[PDB]
């Protein structure tokens, strides 16, 4: 008999541990190995052992835990993640909870109401080992919810009995273990989405009533408590912020009209003056957000205020109303006197207890402070895509927990697959600031991190995880206008192991490079706000790159040329993006990027600058040479004379879009004047004219990855943004020299034309 | 590999065809009597379709020679129930089974 | 970066010889680190040149010294008590955890290997006494638990000293299976699995596998059960692979550990009569008796419905028949002292044995039984409805 | 959108003032150790703890805000006196000073909400001539000899916040074309002048009273290992904003027009430095012949003179 181990030491310990095990090989969202433990232990022995009276108490807290962890704790853990983001629908159900009663002597319980939020699913597959190949076993066992909970309801009440009257014998020895194990089970039970508002009563009438919060309780029993009122104060933020967006959807409704009514009544009464198109202009200007802080300010006397003063007196009276539902000026009432009582009895040992009791009783004096914490998170959508959200918040949920377990193969190609789902859920792309509120990119950097530790250039562990993750970003940065910004402050970091991905031209997108890249690209006060901390960086690594081999090409077999154009490339690609932005060279960055070029002087080519090499026309020749023989390659692959000639074009692309100006601010400017002096100095003109000067070969297809002419339209970009053509000797003699065989080149074509 | 002892009778009249799915009550035991599974401990029969190859070939080939209301043993074999793999953390590799079928309702 | 000084003639003027005065605590450390290396490279050479070749016993092998230096390095490496001031426990952690690493910045750890390998080249007390002598072979066990002790004492709290010397844990895993130090080897790995995650990167399936042959092996011990949890779980993160493998090698057989079940509670009656057979008086030798069922269900709650009849035994000429206690999973049949029938199979030392029968089922309602008995030449026999 | 804009600027447009009852009511002793004082031990012993790098806490800064404004024609005053008295004793009779000095020194000298909390706290505590919170510290910090304090804020002066003229430019050059948000955070040209102030005026309070014996101890550590001078920490500091101010006014020479972004900039810069001269100021008052010997032997003299030229120039 299993209760007879009360005396038996040895294998009460051993079966105590043995739980342990239980619990911990399938603690965290490990189904597989739980869809076994269930009938390893059995379906009923979980409820005949937290039934039994007569329990050790090890064995009775271990079975408590085994059935929490292999029943519910997927789905709690599930809630816990997902329970601070307040996603409302739009439909007339959050409408119904316009009134959340506060007035008429009422304040309600919390948890009684309706919900009306977007919440995880909760699903769980039935537990059979005859059927062969099943489904996905992915969920969680099927456990008699409604049986457990009657159970943990009439235990719970016979405890609180037990405990009124303190006997010498509670239920598995100590109070300890009479309570902590039951009252676990009931917290995680209200957590995941059971005791509607029938049963919710009678649980708040043993706990309530003015009780469970007025015995003598030990440290583990009112921690338990404490979490219970957390979570019970939880979830009246919930309602409370439930109820403010179903009171603002029919103000923002009301108010919408009314101010359409006003400017259609401008448009009728228009009276042309001077300020009527001033107003025109603050109408189609100062976009909603703006919009809306104008016309909500009226606290003091006077201010900008506009003509619905109707709708201000109901905005005045639901402030009130949220007002005095919060704790300003008797469940935050009772809370408080709990915890106070509770450190005034005496001492308390437990920092996390003493911990939880006091943030406990902090956000109950506070209010205010959850709804300025949560607010920022809450986001309403709509009464349609209501599955397409849950789906995605499905998906979220399974990347937060596959986050939460530790990396590996299984687990990369589950977050590879989730990736795809959230990119393709249809919703990123229609609210790109309900992501940003979910944290989507913040759970995908720290992602992106766990895979980069552990190695700096050595190897990458998990490949290809990082790969998706900055796809995924960059997407997440492409389809914005301030989730850039949000980004911006990765890039920091992002851009201190930049160096891998590259040197492998298979990921033309995905790399934490050109993720920095991304969120620089197409903003002027981005690439403003990139300072100079990091600048130096890219040009440190731009100067590594252009010194060593990147001993990566030595093992594929390239002839180890003593320089890397394939990670230049890239560097040079990112100074470009970040250097010229919507069409106009940014002047600071590229005075700051020219100085350090010039300081550095190992980030040019060597073949183009040094002592060594004579200049960009003998380094392009040469490059073409290399590609036209194939013995100093790599035995898709890489042409070094290509790669040459693309980093050549890179670096002439960035110094003409780093040049100064069109002349506008450098007819008048010496610091202008000085940096077009030293790109001249840099790159003369007959290199530049000559290198011009090619004549590629039109064909019968070819290859596209040799001498291309964008590297001589980069060259024609430096020469129009530094010397400039304005005499009509170097025009002419620009014209006869380049322009007229490459235009009498791709004028000879009538049918077959493959490259554009 | 698959047989049948009879524990109570089931009229020997309705038997299960192809394109059914039966209700059944089973509950499965290693060759040395350690319980591996039961339905009769969630409360909830099994509803499963006959050559459909969602359940094991000794269950569906062993339930295929029943009544309506009948009980039966059915005995198993690995290489009809598991194979020399076995079902990784439950069933260990060349494992008889046996399972106490009770036929409850016809679909 | 290694600027090798040199004593020259000239001299510059960049010299700028600051002085740091080597807190007493870190002195008094680094003392004690040179006295104990210096005393284990002794002993590790003499026990060398005792291992490769006989030798003469002429050589330094000082066994109650290393043990007593053992001794106090345990107590050196003691952790604080938890019943003590705060601020004072606090001191006293930063305080070990600085000799921690005085202590592995200097090899002490690869030299406390080197001696434990040594140690284990010999398999017993008795296989290292004729080689060493009576007291070495008889203080070769505590010097070994000592030895290990104070492996895991240089490990129990800090981080850097078990994600160094975690390359190591196949050697331990390998030297598990000394039959020997098993609880030092265990509670080394525990400690080393319980902070260092890098550790559980570097556990394959064959290092699980062999922690559960030790547990097969060994016997019932929790400490296996809690490096099993540290494997699986070590900081608030689970490893999917680690888990799959204990439990596909843990528990496919349910042998390694026990087992739960739900069973019923069966009850034995019977009416006031006993029947013994004896030289001269006898009672005949033949008796017999009818049974009738009013309602059975076949499954009341959970399992099958516990329902036999027979004939059981005694112990001679006495009360309280066979039985292994009372109130368990026994009936009648299921022991030698008891012969049971229940429609089906027959019940006779817990094996039920299958028989023939026109119609042959449980004991379902409506069922007419008789049980015969003759004593001497037969033995007793059922009918079912005649 | 409304929300957003409801949440930004309807609700903590301070709505409440419960500080002084909750202070109240957590040191009542209900009946041992009061809640306030739990709380308090709770916060030390989290400072205490050895870390590499001082924790969020949110709880710590939740608390320490509310513990520091809990505090704040001849009689009134003095009463109002003994009430800021009276409430820096209830809040600090359970080891608060000592808590502040543990977390400053528990940060390595990294800016943080941690230490700007903390500060604010210290600030709080030692508002006026307190010299029983002063003595407090100063034992503490005699009889556990640590630089760790010291070197804290030693490192907070150096690297708190100096005005810098290249990101005013940009700034300029971002609002002269893109209206899409405005900037209306005028932020990265002086990054955080409230935590400047702060530091500074803790250090003034701290050396409020003419304690010979503080003012001595922030410049030789007697009885450390190693010290550092506060003294010269604070001259070098006024030092690199004086430059900054210099360097501003170089910037607006010329134009005569200063816009509200410029005027608010000088306005913080003004306040810094006045900070700054007031905690000096309380370093050299009364006959404290080192720290005068020990500004009239550094930099302070070229600070001054560059402080009268834009003095000058700019009125």
């Amino acid at each position: 008999d299993i209760l007879e181990l009360t005396e038996q030491e040895e294998l009460l310990q051993f079966h105590y541990h043995t739980l342990r095990l239980y619990s911990a090989v399938c603690a965290l969202g490990n189904h597989r190995v739980a869809h076994a433990l269930c009938s390893h232990v059995d379906e009923p022995q979980l409820l005949y052992a937290i039934e039994n009276k007569y329990m050790p108490g090890l064995l009775r807290a271990g079975y408590y835990d085994l059935l929490i962890d292999i029943h519910l704790s997927s789905y709690a853990t599930a809630r816990l993640m997902m329970n601070n983001e307040f996603i409302v629908p739009m439909t007339e159900e959050t409408k119904s909870i316009t009134l959340f009663p506060d007035e008429n002597k009422k304040h309600g319980l919390p948890g009684i109401g309706l919900s009306t939020s977007l919440r995880p699913r909760m699903r769980f597959s039935s537990p059979s080992f005859v059927s062969i190949s099943n489904d996905c076993y992915q969920y969680s066992p099927e456990f008699p919810l409604d049986i457990l909970k009657a159970k943990t309801i009439q235990m719970l009440t016979e405890a609180v009995k037990e405990g009124s009257l303190h006997a010498r014998d509670p239920v598995g020895g100590t109070t300890e273990f009479l309570f902590v194990p039951l009252i676990k089970l009931f917290y995680t039970l209200l957590i995941m989405g059971i005791f509607h508002n029938e049963d919710l009563k009678h649980i708040l009438q043993l706990i309530e009533p003015s009780g469970l919060l007025q015995m003598k309780l030990p440290e583990p029993v009112k921690l338990q408590m404490c979490l219970l009122l957390q979570y019970l104060c939880d979830c009246q933020v919930r309602h409370r912020i439930e109820a403010i967006v179903a009171f603002s959807d029919d103000f923002v409704a009301k108010l919408q009209d009314n101010q359409r009514f006003r400017y259609n009544e401008v448009m009728q009464a228009l009276n042309m003056s001077a300020a009527l198109t001033a107003r025109k202009t603050r109408e189609f200007r100062s976009p909603p957000q703006e919009q809306i802080n104008m016309l909500l300010n009226f606290k003091d006397d006077k201010s900008e205020c506009p003509c619905p003063e109707e709708i201000r007196d109901q905005l005045l009276d639901f402030h009130e109303d949220l007002m005095t539902h919060c704790g300003i000026e008797s469940l935050q009432q009772l809370i408080s006197e709990t915890m106070v009582r509770w450190a005034q009895e005496s001492v308390i040992e437990d920092p996390e207890l003493v911990r939880a009791m006091f943030v406990l009783l902090h956000r109950q004096y506070d209010g205010i402070g959850g709804l300025v914490r949560a607010l920022p998170k809450t986001y309403t959508i709509n009464g349609v895509s209501v599955e397409d959200t849950i789906n995605l918040l499905a998906s979220l949920g399974q990347i937060r927990s596959l986050l939460s377990v530790r990396m590996g193969k299984e687990e990369e190609k589950l977050m590879i697959r989730g990736l795809g789902d959230i990119m393709n859920n249809k919703v990123f792309y229609q609210h790109p600031n309900l992501m940003r509120a979910l944290g989507m990119h913040e759970t995908v950097m720290e992602v992106m991190v766990n895979v980069l530790g552990g190695g700096e250039s050595k190897e990458i562990t998990f490949p290809k995880m990082v790969a998706n993750c900055c796809r995924f970003l960059c997407y997440f940065c492409r389809i914005s206008r301030q989730n850039q910004k949000a980004m911006f402050d990765h890039l920091s970091y992002l851009l201190e192991n930049s160096s891998v991905g590259l040197a492998s031209p298979a990921m033309r997108g995905s790399t934490p490079l050109d993720v920095a890249a991304a969120s620089v690209m197409d903003n002027n006060e981005l690439a403003l706000a990139l300072r100079e901390p990091d600048l130096e960086k890219v040009v440190r690594y731009l100067a590594g790159c252009g010194l060593q081999s990147c001993q990566m090409l030595v093992s594929k077999g390239y002839p180890d040329i003593g320089w890397n154009p394939v990670e230049g490339e890239r560097y040079l690609d990112f100074l470009r993006f970040a250097v010229f932005c919507n069409g106009e060279s940014v002047e600071e960055n590229a005075n700051v990027v020219v100085r350090l070029l010039i300081r550095r002087p190992e980030c040019f080519g060597p073949a183009l600058r040094g002592e060594g090499g004579n200049g960009l026309l003998a380094a392009m020749e040469e490059a073409i040479k290399i590609a036209e023989d194939p013995s100093r390659d790599g035995p898709d692959t890489i042409h070094m004379g290509n790669a040459i000639m693309t980093f050549y074009a890179a670096l002439i692309d960035l110094l003409g879009r780093c040049a100064p100006e069109m002349h506008l601010i450098h007819a008048g400017k010496g610091e202008a004047i000085r940096i077009r002096s030293i790109l001249r100095s840099l790159i003369p003109l007959g290199d530049l004219v000559g290198v011009i000067s090619i004549a590629f070969q039109m064909p019968e297809p070819d290859m596209s990855a040799g001498f291309c002419p964008d590297h001589k339209a980069a060259m024609v970009l430096f020469l129009d943004r530094v010397y400039g053509i304005e005499v009509q000797d170097f025009l002419l003699h620009l014209l006869e020299v380049g322009f007229l065989p490459d235009l009498r080149a791709a004028a000879s074509l009538d049918t077959a034309a493959l490259s554009x | 590999g698959v047989e049948i002892e009879t524990i109570s009778p089931g009229d020997g009249r309705t038997f299960p065809k192809k394109g059914q799915t039966c209700v059944v009550h089973y509950t499965g035991m290693l060759q040395n009597g350690k319980k591996f599974d039961s339905s009769r401990d969630r409360n909830k029969p099994f509803k499963f379709r006959i050559g459909k190859q969602e359940v094991i070939k000794g269950f569906e080939e062993g339930a295929a020679q029943m009544s309506l209301g009948q009980r039966a043993k059915l005995t198993c074999t690995p290489d009809v129930a598991y194979g020399a793999t076995g079902h990784p953390g439950v069933i260990p590799p060349n494992a008889t089974l046996i399972f106490d079928v009770e036929l409850l309702n016809l679909e | 970066i290694q600027r090798k000084a040199i004593m020259h003639h000239e001299g510059h003027m960049d010299d700028g010889l600051n002085l740091s005065r080597s807190q007493h605590e870190e002195s008094r450390t680094a003392r004690v680190i040179r006295s104990t290396v210096f005393l284990f490279n002794r002993f590790i050479r003499g026990l060398d040149a005792l291992s490769k070749k006989v030798k003469l016993p002429t050589i330094d092998l000082p066994i109650e010294s290393v043990s007593l230096s053992l001794q106090d390095l345990i107590g050196y490496f003691h952790p604080p008590d938890e019943h003590l001031e705060h601020e004072d426990k606090q001191n006293r952690l930063r305080a070990l955890k600085n000799r921690q690493n005085l202590f592995q910045e200097e090899g002490m750890i690869n030299l406390v290997l080197e001696c434990i390998d040594r140690l284990h080249v010999y398999s017993s007390a008795a296989h290292f006494a004729d080689v060493a002598g009576r007291e070495a072979g008889e203080s070769w066990k505590s010097i070994l638990n000592s030895l290990y002790e104070l492996l895991a004492a240089l490990i129990r709290g800090n981080r850097k000293n078990c994600a160094q010397f975690s390359g190591s844990l196949d050697w331990l895993i390998s030297r598990l299976e000394r039959l020997e130090a098993s609880s030092g080897i265990l509670e080394v790995l525990h400690c080393v699995l319980v902070e260092s995650p890098e550790a559980l990167n570097i556990i394959k399936e064959g290092h699980i596998k062999s922690i559960i042959s030790l547990l097969d092996k060994h016997g019932r011990n929790h400490k296996v059960l809690d490096v099993l949890c540290s494997l699986c779980v070590c900081h608030g993160v689970a490893v999917r692979s680690n888990q799959h493998l204990i439990c596909d090698n843990l528990l496919p057989g349910r042998d390694l550990l026990l087992q739960t079940r739900l069973v019923n509670h069966v009850s034995s009656m019977r009416p006031n009569i006993f029947l013994g057979v004896s030289e001269g008086s006898a009672q005949y030798k033949k008796w017999y008796y009818e049974l009738m069922v009013d309602h059975t269900e076949p499954f009341v709650t959970a399992e099958a419905t516990h329902l036999r009849v027979g004939w059981a035994s005694t112990e001679g000429y006495s009360p309280y028949p066979g039985g292994g206690e009372e109130w368990g999973g026994n009936g009648v049949g299921d022991d030698l002292f008891s012969y049971g029938f229940d429609g089906l199979h027959l019940w006779s030392g817990c094996i039920a044995r299958t028989v023939s029968s026109p119609n042959q089922h449980l004991l379902r309602t409506d069922d007419v039984i008789s049980c015969c008995l003759d004593l001497s030449a037969p033995s007793i026999s059922f009918r079912i409805n005649g | 959108l409304f929300l957003q804009g409801y949440e930004k600027s309807w609700i903590e447009t301070e709505e409440h003032y419960f500080e002084d009852k909750l202070i109240e009511d957590l040191a009542k002793p209900g009946a041992r150790v009061d809640p306030l004082h739990q709380l308090i031990l709770l916060f030390s012993r989290t400072a205490l703890t050895e870390k590499c790098k001082l924790e969020e806490d949110f709880l710590y800064m939740a608390y320490a805000d509310i513990m520091a404004k809990s505090c704040h024609s001849f009689e009134e005053k003095e009463m109002e006196k003994q009430k800021l008295l009276y409430q820096q004793a209830r809040l600090h009779d359970r080891g608060a000073a000592e808590m502040v000095l543990q977390t400053i020194s528990a940060s390595k000298g990294e800016t943080g909400p941690m230490v700007a909390a903390t500060l604010k706290l210290g600030i709080a505590i030692l508002n006026g001539g307190n010299s029983t919170v002063q003595q407090k510290m100063l034992d503490y910090l005699k009889e556990k000899k640590d630089v760790g304090f010291f070197q804290s804020l030693a490192g907070l002066m150096q690297s708190c916040s100096v005005l810098d003229l290249n990101a005013f430019e940009r700034q300029n050059k971002a609002e002269g074309l893109g209206m899409v948000t405005e900037e209306g955070s005028g932020e990265k040209v002086l990054q955080d002048d409230e935590f400047t102030c702060d530091l500074f005026r803790f250090l003034q309070l701290l050396c409020e009273g003419h304690n010979s014996d503080f003012q001595n101890y922030l410049r030789t550590q007697t009885g450390n290992n190693t010290t550092v001078n506060i003294i010269i920490s604070t001259v070098d500091y006024l030092l690199r904003v004086q430059e900054s101010i210099s360097d501003f006014y170089w910037y607006y020479s010329g134009k005569d027009i200063i816009d509200e972004q410029g005027q608010r900039n000088f306005s913080k810069a003004i306040q810094v430095a006045k900070q700054v001269f007031n905690t000096l100021t309380e370093y050299i008052q009364g006959p404290c012949t080192g720290n005068q010997q020990s500004l009239a032997h550094s930099r302070l003299w070229d600070a001054v003179v560059g402080f009268l030229h834009v003095f000058a120039h700019m009125q």
